[PDB]
RNA sequence: GGCAUGCUUGAGGUUCUAACUCUGGUCCGUAAUCCGGAUCGAGGACAGUGUAUGGUGGGCAGUUUGACUGGGGCGGUCUCC
RNA sequence: AUUAAAAACACAGCACUCUGCAAACACGAAAGUGGACGUAUAGGGUGUGACGCCUGCCCGGUGCCGGAAGGUUAAUUGAUG
């Protein structure tokens, strides 16, 4: 149905056509930009604009690049609770944690996440799960230190 | 608690419950307001539930629930009678005036909490967020949205117990039974409501319950067979249907959930 | 009342027939349910309760050419 | 036999967010918190709602419940040799 | 109300059961309102009727609750003849 104008993906490519649920194309792809219904009408105006397409294969990538190598310092230091006793009292976060990770990582901040895995249990390095990609996601590293 | 003495056909059975901790009389009044006796009425003028009316004249007073107020040390001054509900409520006075009502737990006239995220931790009545507690102990005041406030465990003399914990949730078991799985982030009160004494009073007449807001009920068998399906007869029939509402409904055990939307929250089911 | 914004369904009667032929009424109502839909010109959601039916109508000009006419009969979106 | 991997497809299981949902929080329209709109928080392909179909359903309605008979009710009798 | 004032109905007290909050339930084509600005020491329904001593056996029938192994069983698919 749609054009793809997406490679990063998991069955995008440059030009390729797909066939995929009506849901899939109407919900996702098309509000933000990343496809485009197939039409026979400005074809001419696609085909001026593959060298552009392109270029643009040869930058999303490139922007990447220099950004994976502040993503993984693991410099943040999360000034929760509970010092030296043992049992949780420190102030975990769902809300904070997405200042904390934008202050000094990725700007975007968006938490509409379905999970029964939110808090954390006794003192020590665990993980959170943040809003990393818009069909999957895994668990970011946090470091719960004293204050 | 006292007993009665049969001085009247009245007298003979009144336990009464008195109390001389209580403020004795005024309410403080910018938390006052008004409040209109419904009937059992609805907006279009029918009654929808039975056995309501009449009593006494109330003035709504406006309990907090929320508890948004973070680092402010607070010092009862009272504890005062409240009308629509069967606790005790006291009267706090902040760092800063700002007064305030709030649900009275066991402790009494001026002693001085601290409701955060964290603080003074533990005592009855601090405030403070359900990750931060240690498990086993006694709450009361549960919320389960955030910011929406105290929900769960609020009446007289009542509580719940937390029993585990992992991930977003943190299970509790409460006063029924039922044990729910319930999100983390949202607050609660350390301790138990005030007046547990309440379950050991009886009211002794019939003009007792007609003051405070109770209407007589009739049973189903003494009417006709076109009001209730228990209905007529001869003499005192055993009602030869089987146990029913008088809208067709079983009455004598029959299970009525039907919510599945909040099934996955519920861990085991009240028995 | 019980109406699209896009193809105009209202609700229709008819019977409810047994095995005996016993006729009484019912009322067929449309399926019709809310939906935010994107446009790119005025670049913000808009949301109007359509059909199933207008949800297919949208799939085949896209949104501006069913935008453009239930204004052109004078409505509120 | 199966070997593999594909191509499609059912049925089950887990997870994710972008649809829908919120009788959550705070801004705006607004001097109103009804109703919208913006943003975070929760649930999340479930709930809910159309349409087709099973079950339960005196909750409710339209109705039926014969005649002869030394009063009619009970009993006996309604056709053929 | 206008031939029946009672031994009838009520009642305080007792037990059973359903209801975890957008609650069971009721009125509403629906929006919504009561319940309740209350939260299981609460709220609906059914019986018995202060107090004192007590409340025996029967789970076959009918109803509700619990369990799925196996049998039958709806549209929907449509091989084959």
């Amino acid at each position: 149905e749609v054009i793809l104008l997406e490679k990063v993906a998991n069955l995008g490519n440059l030009g390729d056509k797909v066939n995929i649920k009506g849901g899939y194309a109407r919900n996702f792809l098309l509000p933000q930009g990343k496809a485009t219904v197939a039409t026979a009408e400005n074809v001419a105006a696609f085909e001026a604009r593959r060298a552009e397409l392109e270029k643009a294969a040869a930058e999303k990538k490139a922007a990447a690049e220099a950004r994976a190598a502040q993503l993984s310092e693991l410099v943040v230091t999360l000034g929760a609770h509970a010092g030296d006793e043992g049992k949780l009292f420190g102030s975990i976060g769902t809300r904070d944690i997405a200042e904390a990770v934008s202050a000094a990582g990725y700007p975007l901040e968006k938490a509409e996440v379905r999970l029964p895995n939110g808090a954390l249990r006794n003192t020590g390095e665990f993980d959170v799960a943040v809003h990393l990609h818009t069909d999957v996601e895994t668990t970011l590293k946090l470091i719960i230190v004293a204050e | 608690i006292v007993k009665c003495k049969p001085t009247s056909a009245g007298r003979r059975f009144v336990v009464k419950v008195v109390n001389q901790e209580l403020h004795k009389g005024a309410p403080y009044a910018p938390l006052l307001e008004k409040k209109s006796k419904s009937g059992g009425r609805n907006n279009n003028g029918r009654i929808t539930t039975r056995h309501i009316g009449g009593g006494h004249k109330q003035h709504y007073r406006l309990v907090d629930f929320r508890r948004n107020k973070d680092g402010i040390p607070a010092i009862v001054e009272r504890v005062e009678y409240d009308p629509n509900r069967t606790a005790h409520i006291a009267l706090l006075k902040y760092a800063d005036g700002e007064r305030r009502y709030i649900i009275a737990p066991k402790g009494v006239a001026a002693g001085d909490q601290l409701i955060s995220g964290i603080g003074a931790p533990i005592k009855a009545g601090n405030s403070m967020p359900l990750r931060n507690i240690p498990v086993g102990s006694t709450v009361h005041g549960i919320e389960l949205k955030p910011g929406k406030g105290a929900q769960i465990a609020r009446s007289a003399g009542a509580s719940a117990q937390l029993v585990a914990r992992e991930g977003a949730y943190v299970t509790l078991r409460l006063r029924s039974g039922e044990m729910r799985k319930v999100l983390a982030e949202c607050r609660a009160t350390l301790g138990e409501v005030s007046n547990s004494e309440h379950s050991l009073r009886s009211l002794g007449k019939a003009g007792a319950t007609r003051w405070r807001g109770v209407r007589p009920t009739v049973r189903g068998v003494a009417m006709n067979p076109v009001d209730h399906p228990h209905g007529g007869g001869e003499g005192r029939t055993s009602a030869g249907r089987h146990p029913v509402s008088p809208w067709g409904l079983q009455t004598k055990g029959k299970k009525t959930r039907s919510n599945k939307r909040t099934d996955n929250m519920i861990v085991r089911r009240r028995k | 009342s019980r109406v699209c914004q896009v193809t105009g369904k209202g609700p229709v009667t008819g019977n409810n027939i047994s095995h005996a032929h016993n006729k009484t009424r019912r009322r067929f109502l449309p399926n019709l349910q809310h939906h935010r839909f994107w446009v790119e010109s005025e670049k913000r959601f808009v949301r109007l309760r359509v059909s199933a039916k207008g949800m297919r109508i949208i799939d085949k000009r896209g949104i501006e050419a069913v935008l453009a006419d239930l204004r052109a009969r004078g409505e509120k979106f």
